[PDB]
């Protein structure tokens, strides 16, 4: 869990 | 989110939208597995409302979103609407979400997890960007 | 409200420093964040406040309330998942 396949960019 | 910024489509795979049968977005939520969504007790969700997963642009028709129905609404009995304390409601999906690249679960902490003041975190949502 | 999903980084505050803005309204199942130039607002409730812990995003708060004007200088208030996770566990096991 908590590990997206499409990485968020901040 | 006032002064927020556009997210990368699909990068917050657990974010769901609670919409009434009119299609009106009224609250956000998070998938903790394929059958349960965690949201705020104040949202006032009913079983006529729909959980939409896999969405990014609410104004698009080409997205492969998942409109899931609610079987039961579980409002924390400790929820105090006058103090807005224990503001959490669990939604059991009558139809389970299909996990993929744009739809997955967020982790829950242990009751003993520590998140220190000063730590930078993130919050996402489709709420007002200007009030 | 906006069509596309928005995001925002913001700092967690101590419940002590938050009581300076909210006094006695800050209860124990509440955690503060923001007052940094961003603010959660109407339509955001129920959504997540996530923190990266050991490589994964974990749910630390749930958008609950805050400034009626969504003032970016007042901290927002979220439901503290750490104080509610045992109920989530209980609910998911009984149902």
């Amino acid at each position: 869990c908590g590990v997206p396949a499409i990485q968020p960019v901040l | 989110i006032v002064n927020g910024e556009e997210a990368v489509p699909g990068s917050w795979p657990w974010q769901v939208s609670l919409q009434d049968k009119t299609g009106f977005h009224f609250c956000g939520g998070s998938l903790i597995n394929e059958n349960w969504v965690v949201t705020a007790a104040h949202c006032g969700v009913t079983t006529s409302d729909v959980v939409v997963a896999g969405e990014f642009d609410q104004g698009s028709s080409s997205e492969k979103i998942q409109k899931l129905k609610i079987a039961k609404v579980f409002k924390n009995s400790k929820y105090n609407s006058l103090t807005i304390n224990n503001d959490i409601t669990l939604l059991k999906l009558s139809t389970a979400a299909s996990f993929s690249q744009t739809v997955s679960a967020v982790c829950l902490p242990s009751a003993s997890d520590d998140f220190a003041a000063g730590t930078t975190c993130v919050t996402t949502g489709w709420g007002l960007t200007r009030y | 409200t906006p069509d596309r999903l928005q995001q925002a980084s913001l700092p967690l505050l101590s419940n002590t420093n938050c009581k300076k803005y909210w006094g006695t309204k800050i209860k124990d199942a509440m955690i503060c964040a923001g007052a940094s130039g961003v603010s959660s607002c109407m339509g955001d409730s129920g959504g997540p406040l996530v923190c990266k812990k050991n490589g994964a995003w974990t749910l630390v708060g749930i958008v609950s309330w805050g400034s009626s004007t969504c003032s970016t200088s007042t901290p927002g208030v979220y439901a503290r998942v750490t104080a509610l996770v045992n109920w989530v566990q209980q609910t998911l096991a009984a149902n």
